[PDB]
RNA sequence: UAUAUAUAUAUAUAUAUAUAUAUAUAUAUAUAUAUAUA
RNA sequence: UAUAUAUAUAUAUAUAUAUAUAUAUAUAUAUAUAUAUA
């Protein structure tokens, strides 16, 4: 692979890790409390193993 | 020869400038056309005189022996049928009968006739039965005559033309001189004798004449009476001549086609005998070729690539042919020999078969041998009155032997019934399948995009339609008031009309119109009954959405729909190519008529409980396309029944299927006959265009796959057959396309499979279509048949047949069209027989004949002025006809693959280039200041001087008359573009982005000063595109004819001395040719029928590129940026548009301006913009921004890698430095190569390696130039 | 039948003629 | 290009591929004709010397 | 010779495909302001005379038989005497003789 | 006095010239080529009985 | 040798060399069964030195 | 489709003893490729995230 | 809705020595093929049962 | 005029292929006779 | 009247043998034309 190339491709991967997606705390924080609202609201309650 | 002096004098010179004596030239070019449009065509028989035939054929009085047409036709229920003769119910062709008793004369010409007004009073007036029937016949009559492109003595003119003398040969080593020659051609004779019984004082009386209303005849004096099969047999007689010279044949087979003929003409119903043994010929020869001992010969290597979904294929060399290799079904010649027994015609069979058997091994010869017998089945168009037609084709049901039980339903869900689970067979298989899709179908975001909802609604709109006077019955019976437009001058049945009138209204009130009549056309057809065409209404083919969509899904993700992609149509040539090659077998299946067989009862009832139960998992409560949920008594439980809601997917299935089980209804209102408009209903479905091929290619699909994993392993009994049947599926072993379908069997391990087990296994099978209903109609003769392609042992072969010289379909009782039309008819001629390998210096001979006769033509008002005009001779070669003979040059040196447009000029011109500029040195004084391109020698001058500037320039002109507008219409225009809009634009958020897409666009535009005036392609322009085409579609009024001729004259009187600037600079260029590429396959191995050495350009051509369109790393730009795109626009507009501001280093903001003025989004706009660079494009991609494209000749060859890595535009030791293109030859290099290769394709002889080697500017000037072009556009 | 343009010989097979032209014809 | 162009099926069983392959070769006598034919030479052979 | 290829081609489990070979070639990144480029030669020399890629058989076959033939490189195929090293040409075809 | 005459004098006398007026000579020397190479084709590829 | 044309050069060579091919694999362990069961069939029985 | 996909995802887990999300077979890379094909490397990272 | 077989092999019971049921031939799995062949393994099960 | 080479035509001999006629064998169809069954 | 079997006659198809004709290839002889040498 000519470096340039190589150096453009770690570029690109780097600004995706530098990305402030809203994401990763969502799915910490919030979409637990909209499980847990809507599990009571579905014609089938939820089933998990 | 005598007749080259029996031709007048300009004719004489037309053809010593056709037989390459002279260059061609305006003057005699104009005095030809002239003559021809001023002499009575009878003179072209006149000429026969003076030809000493020499040949074995007499013509029997059996043919004037007119059968009385008054018992060929009958009225009951008030309808004027046909009764049939013998007892054959399918006998409803044009009988053989006098049609003379039923003349008057003509002022303007009192010899001929046309219809006594008398007649068509009283069957217009009084209804009388007799008057109707003689106006039924005469009418029909008439269209069976009319179904040529033009009239064919004009066309036996030509043939004889370009006949009376030989050409001239050329330099080439491999130019043969035709072998044929007349006074040996049974098919002249036979004119001459037939034609002897037509004359009173040595003058030749035509049988017949063609005329824009149809056709006259003559009428006979007390002794004689014409028969109208005799003008047919004329027709069919020209035909074959003409077409045997071209394809240069033996007499003895032209002897069979004449035999043929006459034996068909003799017999009542022409029409109706031919069409009996019309498959004799292909049987005889094609069917069965190699059945004998004496079998070998060199084949092509064809390997299929392993993900076959991709339909992938690699030429890897030749195989030999040995005796273990030959066809194994059984021959054709018993049957067909059976056949001929009945109309005594055994003598063509023992003919045919022994001049076969001159061919044991597998060579240029055999093929160019079936070529031509081939080439011998009637070329007529055929056509009946539709009111038989119709009434024999829908009156048929599928019979089904086993159907499916009254106690296999649930309870009914309102309309539907769920199919029970403890059913089983091919029908549980369909639901299950049918279900199944129904489920992804479903859920599916992908839908609900307004995007894509705006796409599905502009789909359903063309400038054609139909049956939109039972829509305003149908609303205005349910007291709907629609809108009217009528001061904008459109047609109402145009489905653009009704699109309009329906844009406002709430759609749930337009449910009751669903059920409303339907209007029908038919379209005749060369070698089978005359197709039909059922356009519904725009509502009709809303709801019926869902079908589609799940066919689709089927297509799509199952067997990758069998190619009905048809992405390009020629991914279907290398798949016949390996499907006959030795290695494999092949089988071709059909269903009988897959269009009548599919029906309610059985099929379509699955289907829609299927679709109606596969929509269950979904939310209830989902309005889809306006259609709103609602509730539905669900009655599956006799103790617990109630009622439920249902997705609005269901409530359409629910209103589909009653109108499936209703049964379409028809409404028939054939102009040929008279006075006899009705309307029946019938099961039969549409299948009026693509959209049905979806639906019938699905369930083909299913039924297949049923029968090769269950059925046949159930059922057969070889132990073998089952061996070899198992480890199979559909995915790599089937295709199909509507009914048409290919089944190829695995290799036998260098082997063959048994007749035997080939006998039980075709046996089998048509007991399992005969379960459903379903003829499968199939045959084993190891050839390959699919979408009208004919390949043999590897090699194509073109059906020639099929594409008749002089016949043309015409479904009116007029011909309805303008002068200039004749024009685009003669270059869709010319290219037939390129695509078509026929011998392509006479071809070219007789095309510019056809062109000459098409150079001319006039106009008349309705009361007042005529008008007239005529074009120069260089117009056709900028349409795309090769010169014969240039002025200083050799004759014949140009190819047929020729590109057309500014391409095929700058190539004449590169190659004319110096013998122009040295003789316009001696012959014209210099011009007063240097020249980029040329010296001081002015050349323009000098073509001007060859009217090359005033051809240029024509070819440019429109050829269609113009309507013109109104105000109060424009209020109408308004209300039509107000309505077209918001039927386009059902929500808000389209309109938005457009809006501001558009908004955005024209402020960059300007402020950046790139340019003003930018026509670029945006949403906002479609409903005026609609509009424009919808009012294109009237006839036009005498005033814009009389502005079309007065435009083209004074476009052709002015003197203008300058290309466009896009060839201006082309010409800067200077490229050479090199030697011979390295060969693609062996010369020996046949790949086309006709394309040998004997038809040399064509062999050389195919020989060096190869045919296998193989572009492994191309992929000929096929991966357009916009996928998903709405009709009306141009994708090859939008992305030339795209590269050309990537080119021009436009900011983003203007490429998302671009791209939200066609409705994407500003997320996908940046993430459509950001995908666009100048590494990813193809080489076509990128010089399409130029408008420099591929010529559609060329889309048989594999020329991806000759562009590649053959066109040098830059050789180190050879080019100018001057011409280095630099850093710019990103974008550059292409557009060289793009010259190169076209220069290179249009010289004759083998293909040469191609080399830029000076610019006369410098490169970057030519760059800088194209740049400044580029912003100016 | 077939013909040589630049010996004059004549064929009365296409495979004839293509053999030979392609080997017969090339101080 | 032979060399490097080289692949075969995914999970191919080279016992069963062959097992379909040779089943059609060996389903008649044509191995012994041979066999008979070099009988007779011998003979001929010694007789003829 | 030709009756065993033919024969051993029929049963053959192997398949050849030059597409896989093209793919990794055209990959390769390279500059476009370069006089020359390899990777159109070597391209143009991959072909085969035609698109035969028939004597790969023809030499499987040949070793059931090489006491009475045998194979041998074609004489057009050796790179020119007069030729050097540095002849990107010539040093691609003798890459492809010793493999 | 013909074209035919032209054109057989330009084959026979102007076989190998290169002069850009004229074509034909260039395009019977390229078919010339296109044999040479369809004989190096059967010579690696025989044609057996 | 310009050293770009000279990396391109090692490049392309280096990718030849991880083309996974299957050929090597076939030559070592199948193509000898073929020749092992095809010796019986041919007309002429293998002939080596 | 705005990602129906990341919400089918995340429904999946409410029901997660009753039915499985599994990643598509198309998408992965091609087993006969090397890592310097880029496409494949792309497919393989997404396949990671 | 015949299942001749099954009383045919009660039947044959009653007279073996006279007449044997035997389990058809073409039943049987292909010898070649392989255990991963599943429409195989299920005419093994069948045989079986 | 003679000799050599090339092309064409005729005659003779040999070999291959096709067509026709005659003889023998096989298959199919039609007619007649006998036998059996309905 | 129908079906099956056997025998006889006629026609068609296929194979083998003999005769005749045509075409192609090879060899020999003769004639004609063209080129070269004496
Ligand atoms: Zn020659």
């Amino acid at each position: 692979v000519n470096d340039l190339t190589r150096r453009t491709m770690t570029g690109v991967m780097t600004a995706m890790r530098q990305v402030k997606t809203m994401t990763p705390f969502y799915i910490q924080h919030m979409c637990p409390t909209e499980l847990s609202v809507l599990a009571s609201v579905t014609v089938t309650p939820p089933f998990q193993v | 020869e005598e007749l080259f002096n029996a031709l007048p004098q300009p004719l004489q010179q037309l053809s010593l400038a056709l037989a390459g004596e002279i260059p061609l030239t305006d003057h005699i070019f104009e005095q030809a056309a002239s003559t021809w449009h001023v002499q009575p065509r009878s003179l072209t028989y006149k000429l026969l005189d003076h030809i000493p035939f020499s040949t074995p054929v007499v013509v029997p009085p059996s043919i004037y022996h007119s059968l009385d047409w008054s018992k060929c036709f009958a009225v009951n229920q008030d309808r004027v049928e046909r009764v049939p003769t013998i007892d054959d119910p399918d006998d409803v062709y044009v009988p053989n009968s006098d049609i003379g008793p039923l003349l008057t004369s003509l002022h303007t010409i009192p010899d001929y006739g046309f219809l006594h007004p008398a007649i068509e009073n009283d069957a217009t007036t009084l209804r009388a039965e007799r008057a109707r029937c003689a106006s039924t016949f005469y009418k029909i009559a008439s269209s069976q005559a009319r179904q040529v492109k033009l009239d064919p003595i004009r066309m036996l003119g030509f043939l004889l033309l370009v006949q009376a003398r030989p050409r001239v040969p050329s330099g080439l080593v491999t130019d043969q001189p035709t072998r044929r020659d007349p006074t040996q051609s049974p098919a002249l004779h036979a004119i001459w004798q037939v034609m002897q019984y037509y004359k009173v004082a040595g003058v030749y009386y035509a049988p017949a004449l063609v005329v824009p209303s149809g056709a006259i005849w003559w009428i006979p004096p007390p002794g004689k009476r014409n028969v109208v099969s005799v003008q047919y047999l004329l027709t069919d007689l020209i035909n074959l001549a003409i077409l045997a010279h071209m394809t240069d044949m033996s007499p003895t087979l032209e002897l069979t086609g004449v035999l043929m003929y006459l034996r068909a003409a003799s017999s009542h119903s022409h029409a109706y005998t031919l069409l009996q043994m019309k498959s004799v010929f292909p049987a005889l020869s094609l069917r069965s070729m190699y059945r004998n001992k004496g079998f070998g010969g060199k084949a092509p290597a064809i390997e299929w690539t392993e993900p076959r979904s991709k339909y992938k294929f690699r030429w890897t060399g030749v195989t030999q042919l040995h005796d273990g290799l030959r066809p194994r079904s059984p021959s054709m010649d018993v049957p067909t020999l059976e056949v001929l027994t009945k109309y005594e015609l055994v003598d063509i069979g023992h003919i045919i078969i022994r001049e076969r058997n001159a061919h044991p091994r597998h060579n240029h010869d055999s093929v160019r041998f079936v070529r031509d017998v081939m080439a011998l089945t009637s070329g007529m168009y055929l056509v009946r009155q539709p009111t038989m037609s119709v009434l024999r084709e829908y009156s048929q049901v599928p019979d089904i032997k086993d159907p499916i039980p009254p106690s296999a339903w649930t309870g009914p869900i309102g309309n539907v019934r769920y199919l029970l689970p403890s059913v089983q067979g091919p029908a549980r298989h369909l639901y299950d399948t049918w279900r199944a899709a129904a489920r992804q179908i479903a859920q599916d975001p992908q839908w609900h995009d307004p995007l894509n909802q705006a796409i599905m609604r502009a789909q359903y709109v063309t400038a054609r339609g139909g049956s939109s006077a039972s829509l305003k019955f149908a609303l205005k019976v349910t007291g709907i008031v629609l809108p009217e437009y009528d001061d904008s001058k459109v047609k109402k049945s145009s489905k653009i009309y009704q699109a309009a009138q329906i844009a406002r209204i709430a759609f749930m009130l337009l449910i009751a119109a669903i059920h409303a009549e339907v209007t029908m056309g038919i379209r005749n057809q060369v070698q089978r009954r005359a197709r039909s065409i059922m356009p519904l209404n725009v509502i009709q083919q809303a709801i019926s959405a869902p079908h589609t969509l799940v066919a689709n899904y089927i297509n799509k993700h199952m067997n990758l729909s069998t190619t009905s992609g048809s992405v390009v149509t020629d991914k279907v040539i290398p798949l016949i190519l390996y499907a006959s090659t030795p290695p494999n077998t092949v089988v071709n299946v059909d269903i009988k008529a897959c269009d009548a067989s599919i029906t309610y009862n059985y099929f379509l009832s699955v289907i829609c409980g299927a679709m109606h139960e596969g929509f269950e998992v979904g939310n209830a409560d989902a309005a889809f396309m306006g259609v709103p949920s609602t509730i539905v008594s669900d009655r599956r439980s006799s103790v617990a029944p109630y009622s439920r809601p249902i997705s609005g997917l269901q409530t359409m299935v629910q209103h589909l299927a009653d109108l499936y089980a209703a049964g379409f209804r028809y409404s028939v209102s054939d102009a040929f006959s008279s006075g006899n408009k009705f309307s029946f209903p019938t099961s039969t479905f549409p299948s009026g265009s693509t959209a049905t091929s979806t639906e019938h290619t699905a369930n083909n699909s299913t039924m297949m796959e049923y029968f090769l994993n269950v059925h046949a392993p159930s059922h057969v009994k070889s132990a073998s057959l089952k061996r070899i049947l198992t480890d199979m599926t559909i995915q790599r072993n089937y295709v199909c396309q509507g009914d048409d379908g290919i089944l190829l069997l695995p290799h036998e391990a260098a082997s063959k499979i048994s007749a035997d087990d080939m006998n039980e296994l075709l046996t089998c099978l048509r007991d399992y279509g005969q379960l459903f209903g379903w003829n499968y109609d199939i045959d084993w003769s190891d050839t390959a048949e699919y979408l009208k392609l004919y390949a043999l042992m590897g090699c194509r072969i073109p059906n020639t047949s099929r594409h008749p010289p002089v016949g043309k379909e015409y479904a009116a009782p007029q011909t309805d069209e303008i002068w200039p039309s004749l024009i685009d008819i003669v270059i869709g001629h010319h290219l037939n027989g390129v695509t078509d390998v026929l011998n392509w210096r006479e071809w070219l001979r007789f095309s510019w004949a056809f062109a000459c006769y098409s150079s001319r033509g006039g106009y008349t008002n309705p009361k007042g002025q005529s008008f007239s005009a005529q074009y120069p001779w260089w117009t056709f070669v900028y349409l795309g006809i090769p010169p014969i003979l240039l002025p200083g040059q050799t004759p014949f040196i140009h190819s047929c693959y020729m590109p057309p447009g500014d391409q095929g000029m700058f190539s004449i011109l590169n190659g004319w280039r110096d013998w122009l500029i040295s003789h316009a040195s001696t012959t014209l004084p210099p011009l007063r200041h240097n020249h980029p391109v040329w010296g001081l020698s002015d050349v323009p001058s000098l073509l001007s001087q060859f009217g090359v500037y005033a051809g240029y320039h024509a070819a440019q002109h429109y050829r269609r008359p113009k309507p013109a507008p109104e105000t109060a219409s424009s209020d109408s225009i308004n209300q039509i573009t107000s309505d077209l809009t918001e039927y386009l634009f059902y929500d808000s958020a389209l309109k938005a982005r457009v809006m501001k897409g558009r908004y955005n666009w024209e402020r960059l535009s300007s402020s950046l000063s790139l340019n003003v005036g930018s026509r670029v392609p945006s949403l906002f322009d479609v409903p005026g595109k609609w509009v424009a085409a919808g009012r294109d579609a009237e006839k036009p009024p005498p005033s814009s004819v009389e502005d079309m001729f007065t435009s083209l004259n004074r476009c052709i009187r002015r003197p203008t001395h300058s290309f466009s600037r896009l060839l201006e600079l082309y010409l800067r260029v200077h490229v050479t040719l090199g030697e011979s590429i390295p060969l693609a396959i062996d010369p020996d191995v046949p790949q086309v029928a006709g394309a040998d050495p004997a038809n040399d350009d064509h062999w050389f051509k195919y020989t060096c590129l190869g045919d296998i369109p193989s572009a492994t790393r191309n992929y000929f730009g096929e991966s357009l940026f916009v996928g998903r795109v709405v009709s009306g626009l141009d994708v090859e507009a939008v992305d030339a548009t795209l590269l050309r501001l990537k080119i021009l280093g436009a900011p983003p903001e203007a490429f998302i301006a671009v791209l939200n003025g066609i409705g994407m989004s500003d997320s996908e706009a940046h993430q459509i913009a950001g995908r666009i660079s100048l590494a990813n494009a193809q080489l076509v991609q990128i010089a399409r921004v130029v408008h420099l494209s591929i010529p559609s000749s060329w889309m048989t060859l594999n020329t991806g890698p000759y562009i590649h890595h053959h066109a040098y535009d830059f050789k180190p030791g050879i080019t100018q430095p001057s011409a280095k293109s630099r850093d710019k030859s990103i974008w550059m290099s292409p557009i060289l190569k793009l010259l190169c290769t076209s220069y290179a394709m249009t010289v004759a002889g083998p293909v040469r390696t191609s080399i830029v080697t000076e610019i006369d500017g410098s490169a970057a000037a030519l760059s800088g130039n194209l740049r400044v072009w580029m912003r100016d556009v | 039948s077939y013909v040589c343009n630049v010996c004059n010989a004549r064929f009365s097979t296409m495979s004839a003629l293509s053999e030979h032209l392609r080997s017969d014809h090339r101080s | 290009v032979a060399m490097l162009c080289g692949q075969t099926e995914t999970n191919l069983i080279p016992s069963h591929h062959y097992g379909k392959a040779f089943a059609p070769l060996f389903a008649s006598n044509a191995m012994f004709t041979r066999n008979q034919r070099a009988v007779i030479t011998r003979e001929a052979f010694v007789c003829a010397r | 010779v030709e009756a065993l290829s033919t024969l051993l081609r029929s049963v053959t489990p192997l398949v050849l495909d030059p597409t896989v070979l093209t793919n990794a070639i055209t990959t390769i990144s390279e500059s476009t302001t370069q006089t020359i480029s390899p990777i159109s030669e070597i391209l143009r020399l991959l072909q085969p005379m035609g698109n035969d890629y028939a004597a790969f058989w023809k030499c499987i076959a040949s070793w059931a038989y090489n006491g009475l033939v045998t194979t041998v490189l074609s004489e057009d195929a050796f790179p020119d005497s007069s030729q050097s090293i540095t002849h990107l040409p010539s040093m691609w075809k003798c890459l492809f003789l010793t493999l | 006095s013909t074209m035919s005459a032209l054109s057989e004098h330009l084959r026979s006398d102007h076989r190998d010239d290169a002069s850009t007026l004229l074509a034909t000579p260039m395009i019977n020397n390229a078919i010339r080529s296109f044999l040479t190479a369809w004989d190096g084709i059967r010579i690696l590829s025989p044609d057996v009985s």
